[PDB]
RNA sequence: AGUGGGUAAGAGC
């Protein structure tokens, strides 16, 4: 994957959506799930990092 | 600290509107993967909100302090 | 006993028939609108249009050479003292509500609530208590004069 | 009127699957 | 939908107010020729309540082009694209002076119908030029473009 | 045949024994993991399993009479578990209105792949007006006791699905090719009759994230392999709602289930609704959880 | 309770125990019995009733289902022509059946089920059984039994009918079923247990407990449309009291900086309008949306609080392009409609011949020495006092002739301690005037109560019989 | 077909 890939962002968005669908119905989250969600959101806020 | 924790664990407006289910008016289940999940009044007619219910950013999902430390080390 | 079969109240059927009637009404309105909307040389010649534009330009050059009150108020006549004047405002009503636009004074509402509350404190057809409570003096205007 | 669910084997073969659906 | 795709691939205003040893600080009214908020779909939660309120606005303020525009766009984002056309046509019959309603009509109605609407706008408002440019865009024929542009001029 | 265009072969379908065993195991683990569990959760799990099985194996249930027997047996198991949850004693003449009432009207909203008759005595209600108390039945029809509509008739067969999908996609291709010339985007107006017909449902063309989904490739394989990452088995391991659309509509089924039960009036007659003295059933809403 | 449980349902046992807690069944019987007593005491002459007695019964009579006793007894004046027993809805009566001088009345409450909720048949059966029962004790062989199904709210009377009793009892029982304190308590408890509501959702609703949360550095806009369509009315001793419409002022006040925006509307707008109220509402919403559009994004408000509840719908309609701008209703009545009572505002809007918009700074120069929170508190206290009296408040505004209101601003310029003294004098004014209209001593009020009065809380209770909860 | 799986606890008289 090049540093100047045209689709470098769409793939990340799709991967994050697929990872996030694990908790689309989970009313309660333990520490592991909330850490995973925090990492997903942090990666979504700063896609380049 | 108590105020911050109450804001974090308190009921949000969108969450408060989520667990309100409209009587009589049946809604089609928009989640194929699970029929037991619904938004309730959220997005449903008769919810009493002309505008869309905004997202309470006080409930944003963020990583722990040690996770931040490890990420900074792995950078 | 022997009953009578009632019409089944089906919300799904109600929504579906409402949508169908709306679609039919929209189609009828579209047909009626198209009834009106369907009634609307130099178009291709450039030189002819140029000549016409020049002739219109020179043609323009040559040419240059209170009685409106009949509503009601939510107060009694004696509530207004003769020797004083007051400001009457509108009463807060829902927009979708289609009641009569009554006219109201805030100070007199405060006084009425206080006396009503005071009356309650003092208190401390057939079957009046369940009728006058669970089931507002006013007078109408005429040409701005009552 | 028992309230038990009956098996529809050997039942309602006069109806297709695409019926009662628009 | 984007034509490239295959089987496998609102309520605006017209009055603005500028902000700059007295107590009274009047603000002169400012008018704008166009006021077109994008579709911004999904911001309306109660579709029926919003439709009722916009109908009430149309009844109370028939000469308010933003009312008609907002009602039509709400109908469009709802999916009832015919009642939106009907509402816009009613607004044009009710607000001939404002060209924004006519531009929305051209945006919503299909080709020939929108061309006829723009012609009706020219009948009502032959001075504004935005309707002329819109009609030129609709008219695919080069001869039709020439005709509409020369009528505009 | 694609050349003779004749009925050269006949294809008989059946639900595999492994699939029936998996469905029975899923229902068994639903039931046995219900010691401390709300009735609505159990009914929702059963409904999800049933729609997954029936939508995946449509046209294959009819020839598998063992599957019909297993389905009705498991539905009776669910009903028995709920009844035991209510009271620790089996009801003798329990009515079906409690189970087959849509969840908005307070019922469990269970989908029935069986044959359940509603006794006629359960289709009568009473209303008090100024003249007195009047009694109403549900239907003028002089037939047998009302049968709740079966999910069987509310799923279109795969053969019809594929024929309709081919016809709809041919129509859409024709519309697109005749709209490129006149230079107009398809604006949801001509694509209204063919709305939920094609297998890649036309709704996916108008989906919000239709641009970012086009770069999602190999999603069926990912969905199938998801069972190795999530602790819960997915009934819809084979299709994606976003990519493929919704392949089943329960609007008509629930419409006819409300109609068969006598409507909201009769259903609420079975409930405490008239005991709340609410003037009407329209401007009301539920609350899933209390404040505390 | 009178509820019969077929098979132990522990969840339903708990639910029904909670619903009928604090002896609710007995209280419902008491309420119905006393309502019938009152309705018969009202019509005591037209029915030839000598007197009416509320018959004493056992404390647990409401649960006595096997047997029954009389609850209400009617004494005839001279003679009553009791008719043949019949259902309540049976208008036809064979009036001349037996003469008597007593008319006992029995009241039964039951919890009906789906199969057993026909209250007419139940009433007839219970009446016959109790009349023919030896254990059941009744004074006279002539009487009536009224059965109420609370689970379905079905009321019916069966038995004897003295002349004129059927229509009166029908109307009275319809009224009691429609309205009854004990029945209302039953309905409320059932609604709470079932957790369904008649469309009263929870939305941001500014009260006196979150009033402190208002005092934050965020941008807030108080929008008021009370003074939009208004007239002046004066009474003439010689002729008739008459009115005259005047201009209106929409308030777009901002507590953060005192930037109060006046939308001045000339009377000419209401020329050919048949519905002035909602037109004023929509005009206010339009002007508010236009003002927010005028301002830059940084200074745009994030909370719009309206004193009136009529702006909750229109604003959301006209603010449909600004989703991050939450609108708050205000249960407490901030006295902002009285700011036009200031001499600098009413004259200005009454001589404004055309609609326009003006800006004011309600915090003249106080912000130089006090925070905007203190400025807002002082301003709201001043407006409360102005709305209260408008005459003694003006006197309190200037303590001495030295205090002169310069034309540049509105409120008089005073020293800090002078401001303290004026504030405490205005507080005393407000408390004394509230006591004048409530017959309550100033010292009788507590700190929280005084805060509520300044904000605008009131206490009233036309139906205190809900004391039956205790 | 069938029994059950349906005991409110408490205070002293």
């Amino acid at each position: 994957p090049p540093l100047s890939y045209k689709h470098d962002t769409k793939l990340l968005i799709l991967a994050l959506e697929r990872l996030k669908e694990a908790y689309s119905v989970k009313s309660r989250l333990n520490q592991s799930q909330r850490e995973e969600l925090g990492l997903i959101e942090q990666a979504y806020d700063n896609p380049h990092e | 600290r108590y105020r911050k924790m109450k804001e974090r664990l308190g009921l949000t407006e969108i969450r408060k509107q989520a667990n309100r289910m409209s009587f009589g008016e049946i809604e089609e289940d928009a989640y194929q993967e699970d029929l037991g999940f619904s938004l309730g009044h959220l997005g449903k007619s008769g919810s009493g909100r002309v505008r869309q219910t905004q997202v309470n950013e006080a409930t944003k999902a963020r990583i722990s302090k040690t996770l931040q430390r490890t990420l900074q080390k792995q950078s | 006993e022997e009953p009578v079969t009632a019409d089944v109240i089906n919300p799904m059927a109600l929504r579906q028939r409402e949508e169908l009637r709306e679609k039919l009404a929209a189609a009828k309105e579209k047909r009626l609108l198209n009834q009106k909307l369907g009634k609307i040389p130099w178009l291709d010649d450039t030189a002819a249009w140029i000549e016409r534009s020049r002739q219109l330009q020179k043609e323009k050059d040559l040419a240059e050479k209170r009685d409106l009150q009949g509503l009601t108020v939510e107060h009694a006549i004696d509530s207004f003292r003769e020797g004083e004047t007051m400001i009457l405002t509108l009463k807060d009503k829902g927009v979708l509500q289609e009641e009569e636009d009554v006219l109201v004074n805030v100070n007199l509402v405060d006084k009425e609530r206080a006396e009503k509350n005071v009356e309650l404190r003092k208190k401390k057809a057939q079957q009046k208590p369940r009728s006058i409570l669970s089931k507002p003096h006013s007078f109408r205007l005429e040409q701005g004069g009552t | 009127p028992t309230g038990e669910v009956l098996s529809l084997v050997g039942k309602l073969e006069g109806t297709r699957m695409g019926d009662k659906a628009q | 939908v984007d034509p490239r795709q295959t089987q496998f691939g609102r309520n605006t205003l017209m009055d603005m107010r500028l902000s700059q040893q007295t107590v009274v600080d009047p603000k002169g009214y400012l008018t704008d020729l166009n006021s077109m908020i994008p579709t911004h779909g999904g911001d309306i939660n109660d579709i029926k309540k919003a439709r009722l309120l916009l109908k009430s606005v149309r009844e109370t303020n028939p000469h308010h082009p933003p009312a008609w525009i907002a009602s039509a766009r709400l109908e469009e984002v709802t999916g009832k694209l015919q009642v939106a056309r009907n509402l816009i046509m009613k607004g044009t019959e009710m607000c001939p002076k404002s060209e924004d309603v006519w531009l929305e009509a051209a945006r919503l109605q299909p080709g020939d119908t929108a061309k006829a609407v723009v012609a009706q706008a020219v009948r009502h408002l032959p001075q504004s030029v935005r309707i002329y440019i819109r009609a030129a865009e609709l008219e695919t024929d080069i001869r039709a473009k020439k005709r509409v542009l020369r009528k505009a001029l | 045949n694609e050349v003779t265009k004749e009925r050269t072969a006949q294809c008989f379908l059946r639900v595999d024994d492994e699939s029936m065993q998996r469905f029975h195991n899923r229902v068994r683990q639903i039931l046995m993991a219900s010691g401390s569990t709300t009735f609505t959760k159990i009914v929702n799990k059963w409904n999800t399993a049933l729609i997954g099985l029936m939508t995946y194996f449509r046209e294959a249930v009819v020839n598998t009479q063992e599957l019909l027997d297993l389905l009705v047996k498991c539905e009776n198991k669910i009903q028995t578990r709920i009844k035991i949850g209510l009271n620790s004693k089996m009801p003798s003449r329990f009515p079906p209105v409690v189970f087959y009432t849509p969840k908005e009207l307070g019922g469990l909203g269970m989908l029935s792949m069986g044959h359940v008759l509603i006794p006629q005595s359960d289709l009568r209600w009473s209303k008090q007006t100024d003249v007195g108390i009047t009694h109403f039945r549900s239907g003028m029809s002089h037939e047998e006791d009302q049968l709740i509509p079966n999910l069987y008739r509310y799923i279109q067969p795969w053969e019809s699905e594929f024929i309709d999908s081919q016809r709809v996609w041919a129509e859409y291709a024709l519309k697109r090719q005749e709209a490129i010339a006149q230079n107009r985007r398809l604006t949801l107006e001509d694509l209204e009759d063919s709305w939920d017909r094609g297998i890649p449902r036309i709704n996916t063309l108008f989906q919000k994230d239709r641009h970012t989904l086009a770069y999602d490739k190999g999603w069926r394989v990912r969905t199938d392999f998801k069972q190795y990452q999530v602790l819960k088995q997915n009934p819809f391991w084979w299709t994606h709602q976003r990519h493929d659309g919704k392949l089943w509509n329960l609007n008509n089924y629930r419409t006819d289930m409300i109609q068969a039960l006598g409507g909201v009036e009769g259903i609420l007659e079975h409930t405490l609704f008239k005991g709340t003295y609410f003037p009407t059933w329209e401007g009301l809403f539920w609350e899933k959880a209390s404040g505390f | 309770t009178g509820i019969f449980m077929h098979g132990k349902i522990p969840t339903l046992k708990i639910s029904l125990i909670q619903i009928f807690r604090a002896h609710l069944w007995q209280k419902i019987h008491e309420s119905i019995v006393m309502d019938l007593c009152q309705v018969f005491d009202q019509e005591l002459d037209a029915l030839e009733i000598e007197t009416v007695q509320k018959e004493t019964i056992h404390p647990r009579k409401s649960y006595k289902m096997n047997s029954s006793c009389a609850d209400i007894l009617l004494f005839a004046s001279y003679k009553w022509n009791v008719s043949r027993p019949s259902l309540l809805a049976d208008s036809k009566d064979v009036m001349d059946s037996t003469t008597t001088q007593k008319y006992w009345i029995d009241i039964q409450l039951r919890w009906g089920d789906y199969d057993s909720h026909d209250i007419e048949r139940y009433a007839r059966a219970k009446f016959l059984d109790y009349t023919t029962d030896n254990m059941s004790i009744y004074p006279s062989p002539t009487g009536v039994l009224i059965a109420i199904d609370l689970a379905y709210n079905l009321h019916s009377a069966y038995g004897n009918w003295f002349p004129g009793s059927k229509p009166l009892i029908q109307q009275a029982m319809a009224k009691i079923m429609k309205a009854n304190p004990a029945l209302y308590v039953l309905r409320e408890r059932i609604r709470k247990g079932l957790q369904l509501y008649s469309s009263e959702p929870t939305e941001p609703y500014l009260s006196s407990q979150n009033y402190g949360e208002l005092f934050s550095n965020q941008i807030i806009w108080f929008v008021d449309d009370t003074n939009v369509y208004r007239v002046t009315i004066h009474k003439t001793f010689e002729g008739n009291l008459t009115t005259k419409p005047i201009n209106g002022a929409i308030f777009i006040f901002n507590p953060r900086t005192g930037q109060l925006f006046l939308k001045i509307i000339h009377t000419s707008v209401w020329a050919g309008q048949k519905r002035l109220g909602q037109l004023a509402k929509w005009k206010t919403a339009e002007e508010v949306a236009a003002l927010i559009r005028s301002l830059p994004v940084e200074e745009q408000p994030k909370q719009i609080i309206v004193t009136r509840k009529g702006m909750l719908d229109p604003l959301e309609v006209h603010l449909l392009d600004f989703p991050n701008i939450v609108i708050k209703g205000s249960e407490l009545q901030l006295p902002f409609q009285a700011c036009l009572k200031v001499e600098k505002f009413g004259d200005l809007i009454l001589k404004a011949t055309e609609p326009q918009m003006v800006l004011f700074n309600l915090y003249d120069d106080w912000l130089k020495t006090i925070s905007s929170y203190t400025a807002f508190s002082r301003l709201i206290l001043i407006l409360r006092a102005l709305h209260v009296n408008n005459d003694r408040a003006k006197v309190i505004l200037k303590p001495d002739k030295t205090t002169i209101t310069e034309p540049h601003h509105i409120w008089p310029t005073l020293t800090d301690e002078e401001w303290i003294k004026v504030e405490v004098q205005l507080k005393d004014l407000i408390l004394a005037d509230y006591g004048k209209k409530n017959n309550v001593n100033v010292a009788s009020l507590t700190q929280s109560e005084i805060r509520d009065i300044i904000l605008g809380m009131e206490i009233s209770a036309p139906s205190q019989q809900r004391q039956q909860i205790a």
